[PDB]
Formats: C-alpha cells, structure tokens, sequence
C-alpha cells in the first residue's frame, strides 16, 4: 500500500497528462497479486440468454453481495455490464446527409440530466409558505424513449426519430471474449485471494 | 380585477398533491373523525390556491394537527 | 385531542 | 441545483459501482438529498488506522474523479475520514446583531479560524456559515429589456 | 434461589448520565417553510428562555439543518444548564428537565418535537432503538417499499407492548413539479436545450461561476434572480429566451409541467436501497425480542 | 455587456443586484435571543485535552 | 473512429444502474477497406463527401 500510493500519486500527478477520453473510461490501478480463487460459473442451460446477460444478471444481482462477503479479493467478471449498442447504416444517414458526430451531439442533448433547483429557495420572500424541488429533464431509461429520441427535421416537422437509421440493443462493452464450459459458455467468476484473507 | 368573486381560495398549507398526479386536502368529519376530500386545485394565487371543487365557505378545514392525527381520530377546533 | 382547525370563507376574487 | 435521483446515479451510484475490492468494513451507509450534500459513511474494521483504508477508498474514488459531474468537482467533494466527534462549539455573534451571520462567518473564518487551524490540538472547525460572494440577483425584465440571456 | 435473581436481572448498556447540556430534536411536517420553522423555533425558544429561567443556560439551536436530515422542518436547541452545584434537586436533574420537556411537547401543537440526551459516545444510536434498515433486494420499487415499510409501521404499531417508538426518520415523498419541454417546439425555436437549462438553473437553482479576490481572499461568485423572480411556477413563464432569430421567448411556449411525489433525503444502506427504521424498545424487554418480533414480521 | 453601434453600455448593476453571499443561505441558527454565529471544534487524534 | 472503432458517448439508468452507450455500424458496414468509401460527411456546404 506504501508503494502502491507513491507511484499511483505519481499517476496522481500525471494524471492530465493522458487522452481524457481512457481516463473519462478510467485506469485500473491495481495493487494486486495474481493469486487465483474459485471462478464460479452459472448458466442457463437452455442458452436463451447470453454470455453478457448471465454477466449482466450476476453483475447487477448477484456479484455485489459476494463482493459483500468476507475475505474476498477481486471478485472477477469474466464478462461485463449491459450497455446501449446503435448500428448505423451509411444509406439512411446519407439518405438525411447525417454526420453521428452531431448525432452524438443530439445524443447529448436529450439524454443528459438537468441540475433544476428548488421553488424558492433560501433566501425566499417574506411571508413565503412554500418551497419544493423543481423536477426537470432526465436521463433517459427505455430504448424506446431511446428510440423516440428526435434528431433532424425539415421545416414542415418532418422529424427523425431515434434509431431510424441504425439500431438499438443492449451493449457489450466489448464483445471479444468467447469463454465455453461443456457445450456452451457460461459464467465463471473469479473469486481471487485478498492480501490477508482467511480462506477456508 | 376581476371576475366572479366565488373562488375557493385555500391557503398552501393544507394543499397537498395526493396521490400520484393527484391532489386533495384532508377536512375533518362533522363527528372530529377527519374526512379528505379530493379537490380540483386550480392555480395557486396569492399564499393561497383556487379549488373549483366541490368546497364552500364555512366548510371545517383544518391546519395544525395533521399528523398526530389520521382519518378516525375525533378533534377539538382552534384557530 | 384538539387541533388547530381553520375554515373556509372565500367572498371575493 | 440537482436531485436525490441525481445524488444517487451521478453520484452515488459511481461509489456504488466503485465501491469495488473495498477492505475491512464493518458496513457502509449513505444517504441523499435534495440540496445536494451527498454523505456516505464507511464503519471500518478496528485495530488499524483511518489512513490506509482511507487512501484506498479515495484513490479509487481518485479512478472515479471523471466519472463524476464536472460541475461538483469544480466546486469540490469533501473526501473525509473523520471520526464524529465534537470538541466544542463556539460563540461567536455581534451582540448588536448589525452585522449578519455571514458577515460574522467570513469574518472569523477568514480572519480568525484559520490560525486556530494553525494552533494544536485541531480536528475541524464547522464554520457554521460560510465566505462572502458575489451574489447576484437577476431582473427578466432587464434581459428581457436587452433581450438577452445569462 | 441465588442463580434465580441471577437470571431473573434485566440489563442496560453504559447510561446516558448527564451532559451538561441536552440535545433538542425539533420536527415540524414537511412541506413548510423555513419561516414557519423559524416561528416555531421562537416557540420553543421562548418556551425554555422564559418558561424555564430557572436552570436553562443555553439555546442554540439551527434552523434548516437536521442530523437526521438537514430539511427545512427540523431544528436543534443545544440545552445546557447551570452548574451541578447551581442545580441541586432531582428536578434539577436532567432526565426530569426533559420528562417536563415532553409534556410541553405534548402541549405544542403543529410538531413533532423531542428533546433527549445523547450516548456519551454519540455515535451509537438512542441506547434504547435499535437501529433497522430495509432493503428491496429486487429493486421493486422504493415507492412499494415504502408501502411495505409504513405498511410495516402500522405493523410496528401493533405491539405497543414491544416498543416505546416505532419512529422511523421518513423524509417524505413531496409534491414536486416536473417541467416537461418538446424537442420539435424547441428545434422549431431552435435553440439549445442546454443553454435553456443553463438559463434555467441558472436563474431556478443559482448559478456557480468563479472566482475573485477581496482583500486576498479567492470569492465565489453566485447569480440567480429574485425571490419574488423565483417563486412561482408561473414565474416559470417570464422567463425569455433568445432563439436563432432574435426572440425573446417564454418557456410556456414549449413547457408543459405537472406535479408528483419525491422524498429528499433517500438513502442506501451498503449501497443497497434503504430507508431508516429508527425504534426504541418499551423498557423491560430486551432488543433481541424486537429482533425475534420485526424479523418474524420480516415474515410480512 | 451588450451595446449598439452608438455604444450603449449595459451594466451588470443595470440588470442584477450586486452584493456578498453566503454559498447557502439555509441555517437560521439562534443562540439566545439573537440569532448567532458558531463554529464547531473537533478533536484532533492523539492530542490532548486539558 | 467513431464509425471504425466504436464510439461511447456516456451513461443511462435501466433499474437503478447506470450503462453505457456505444455506437458503431453493421458488421457488413464496417468490413471492407472498400467500406471506408461507403462513408460520407457534411462538408462546408453540408454535402455528404465520401
């Protein structure tokens, strides 16, 4: 720990130094030994659900409260968290002469949250009863409020919806690893020695 | 100023939006034993609050005491 | 149990 | 300017999800807010120090420092360990009340409060108050005058 | 028979003996002001100045802030009293000065008010409450948990025999008005979203900028309109915006609004959505029975 | 801020109300009669106390 | 590379979790060195230009 914060200070002091968009990913700074624990596997045999969904089931649901147990190291995620994925066709973004950049833009636009503020904070008037929170606009939840997010129009209102060029889905953020136990994947998690854990 | 001077104007504090996308006020019973009533609330105006419904003049609306008390408690009046 | 009971009179607008 | 919602996914849910190879609690508790003070308190295990569970904590909350608004960490995040306990209050008022609790608050704090830290035996002074700023009170009849925006 | 009294002993933990001073919890229903809370902070201030000359050296009291949540319905009066030797007299003694205490409280209206005194080492809890969270572990609905908690409250509520508050610290689920914009009347304006929102916060939540120096002293620098600028929804509706052309234009040119619920203070317990079951036991009975009773009705 | 061609100079006293600030404005704290100002102290770990 | 090596841009909430959002096309559209052409972006006129 000694050691590990001196040189992860010195990541402190270097930390500008980097593209701001791995460290808006962020770095794994990682103290850690390679010591191996046991790399519980789970799947639904029928296979309906993928490999991310079994990663995303766990990694929601189950593997927090493992990481809620005692003596644990690293709980391993052979897998990874569900995301949004958008596949674009060139064809309808050149149909409405489309940069994604200023989709992007737009993706912006609409999903990000609104700081509001309060119905008459301090300092109100005198003789004021009443303050509450102001309620704004939200960051989005559903891939069809996903889907109905507007991009370009003309100006009659002939609007672009949400994909409409592309497509929806939830997202590997990667999708590179392909692990199978017997016929199929499933979801191995490696539940790594902890420096002074106490293991039996 | 203005229109027809009938306006059911409440102070804010027994306003309450009740429930979700709701909103009644609690007045007591006629036997202390309290009774709310949803209200159409129209615009606040003033400290006070429009109700087009239902509610009138003389109608035992409450202030202080709603919270030690629910809907069967029997109440003795203060202003 | 008394309470503080305030009642309506709404004459003009 | 933000909500409870906000607190806990901008916020909140980041410590959550980084709250990850975390050592030697007893538990953790949080709560939220509408004013935006998000607290999140850490029950450690005895025996050691605050420091190196505190480093631990607060450098991989230092991996989730762009994860968070842009907008707080411009204003700043306390990353504390302190234990709970008071020492004492003090009291500190204009008796003729012609300056306000502000104004007596920068006035010990830039003043005076600084070298009590700069005395021994200090954990935290809770300035109840704060400094002076540049308060400013908008008309949308002048903007409107101007037609103008902030 | 020796063993007998043995057994048969009730227990404690280490007492709260006196402070000094006493802790005063100060509780009003939500939705009120900060004002109002004033008012009733001179209440009881003037109730224990000048009802209570006798013993009572201190007040201090924060109007705004809540340890149990820092809202605008809470209060804390710091109590202290004269010197041991300057209150002689069971009276005179603090746990009596707070029984008197309570039936003030009893007597004020339009509160929920106590006063106590803290652990020595405060950071323990009430000494007679457990403390007890809840968590949806499924994640069916905070709203639902709700429902299933004060529904667990009414529950807590059945057995006076067990417990001498049920109390939880539940900061409400307010009404709360949500703001509500179309895109294609604002691209049909258009103009960015985000610099209305900016405007919006700006001008409705108070606008950090930067900074300044007085006297060498780095200042802050805080923007945001009127009070009477700022109060009402329709004050909403004065506020103009500059679009592509040069118009200025209000927000009810594209804003819709309604209100809802929504609690302040939530909370999550180890990161696991909570709410904060406070309870104290009726003396006599042991915790563990309220552990063995709220975990059988855990059953519920 | 804003002018026209002539140079009409806007002010930001012109449309705002300039002053100091408190970062909040939330606690209303009283000691006393008047209300007053405090400033908590807290132990520093290892030190002493009389 | 937003096209040709993916693109996140930021987060949601489904349940209470916060995810995030990539942006890339079809395999068959990023495929080919030839697909490279099959690209076309707003100039300073706003005309699409492989």
């Amino acid at each position: 720990d000694i050691a590990q914060v001196q040189v992860q200070n010195k990541l402190q002091l270097a930390m500008p130094l980097l593209p701001q968009e791995v460290q808006q990913q962020g770095v794994s700074v990682e103290k850690s030994s390679s010591s191996f624990l046991m790399v519980v596997g789970v799947i639904n045999t029928d296979g309906t659900m993928t490999q991310e969904d079994i990663s995303d089931y766990v990694a929601a649901n189950m593997k927090d409260a493992i990481s809620r147990t005692s003596g644990v190291g690293d709980v391993q995620l052979f897998g990874s968290q569900y995301a949004m994925r958008i596949w674009m066709n060139p064809n309808e973004l050149n149909k409405f002469q489309l940069t994604p950049v200023d989709v992007i833009t737009a993706i912006k636009a609409q999903n990000a949250q609104v700081a509001a503020g309060q119905l008459g904070g301090t300092p109100p008037v005198k003789g004021q009863q009443l303050n509450a929170s102001i309620i704004a606009q939200t960051r989005l939840t559903s891939t069809e409020e996903f889907g109905k997010i507007l991009l370009k129009v003309n100006q009659d209102g002939c609007r672009v919806l949400l994909r409409d060029v592309a497509k929806i889905e939830l997202g590997g953020e990667n999708y590179d690893i392909i692990a199978e136990f017997n016929g199929q994947p499933a979801s191995g998690l490696g539940i790594k020695l902890a420096t002074g854990a106490n293991a039996l | 100023e203005g229109l027809n001077p009938n306006a059911i104007l409440v102070p804010q504090q027994g306003v309450t939006r009740t429930p979700r996308g709701d909103a009644t006020v609690l007045v007591v019973g006629a036997d202390d034993k309290v009774e709310t009533r949803p209200i159409v609330a129209s615009q606040a105006i003033g400290d006070k609050w429009l109700v087009t419904e239902g509610l009138k003049a003389g109608d035992r609306v409450v202030i202080s005491g709603l919270q030690k008390v629910r809907p069967g408690v029997q109440v003795k009046a203060q202003e | 149990p008394a309470v503080g009971v305030v009642t309506v009179k709404t004459e003009p607008l | 300017g933000a909500d409870a919602k906000t607190v806990q996914d901008t916020v909140t849910q980041v410590i959550e999800q980084n709250m990850n190879g975390i050592d030697n609690l007893m538990y953790m508790s949080s709560n939220s807010d509408s004013t935006g003070t998000v607290q999140i308190t850490l029950t450690f295990e005895s025996g050691t120090d605050a420091d190196i569970a505190q480093v631990q904590v607060q450098n991989k909350l230092q991996l989730a420092m762009p994860l968070l608004p842009q907008e707080v960490q411009q204003q700043g995040v306390s990353v504390e360990k302190s234990s709970s306990s008071f020492l004492m209050v003090v009291g500190v008022i204009n008796t003729d009340g012609t300056m306000t609790q502000e104004d007596i608050s920068d006035y010990v704090a830039a003043n005076m409060k600084d070298a009590i830290s700069r005395t021994s035996g200090v954990g935290d002074v809770q300035l109840f108050g704060s400094q002076y700023a540049m308060r400013i009170w908008m008309n949308p009849n002048e903007l409107n005058k101007f037609q103008l925006t902030p | 028979g020796m063993a007998y009294l043995f057994v048969r002993l009730p227990s404690s933990f280490l007492p709260d003996e006196d402070q000094g001073v006493f802790m005063t919890m100060v509780q009003l229903p939500a939705g009120a002001t900060q004002e109002r809370t004033q008012k009733v902070l001179n209440e009881v201030t003037h109730y224990y100045l000048t009802k209570e000359k006798n013993n009572v050296e201190s007040v201090f009291a924060v109007n705004g802030f809540g340890f149990a949540g820092r809202g605008q319905n809470t209060g804390i009066a710091f109590v202290s009293l004269k010197d041991w030797a300057d209150r002689p007299g069971e009276e005179n003694k603090v746990e009596a000065i707070t029984m008197r205490a309570t039936r003030a409280f009893s007597q004020i209206k339009d509160a929920m008010v106590f006063a106590f005194n803290l652990p020595a080492i405060v950071e323990l809890g009430t000494a007679t409450g457990f403390d007890f969270e809840l968590i949806d572990q499924a994640g069916l609905g905070h709203e639902k948990l709700t429902q299933a908690r004060n529904q667990l409250l009414a529950e807590a509520a059945k057995h006076p025999d067990m417990l001498t508050s049920v109390r939880p610290n539940g900061l409400e689920d307010t009404p709360q008005f949500k703001i509500d914009i179309d895109q294609e009347k604002a691209q049909a304006l258009g103009v960015s979203i985000n610099d209305i929102n900016t405007t919006l916060g700006a001008a409705w939540g108070g606008s950090y900028v930067n900074d300044f120096i007085d006297r060498g002293r780095v200042k802050k620098v805080y923007v945001m309109s009127e009070a009477k600028y700022r109060m009402l929804p329709d004050d909403i509706g004065d506020w103009y915006v500059r679009a592509a052309d040069g118009q200025m234009v209000p927000f009810s040119a594209f804003s819709s609004s309604r209100w809802e619920y929504g609690s302040p203070r939530l909370e999550r317990y180890n990161g696991l959505p909570s709410m904060e079951i406070l309870g104290q036991a009726a003396p006599g009975k042991s915790t563990g029975e309220a552990m063995e009773l709220m975990e059988q009705l855990a059953s519920k």
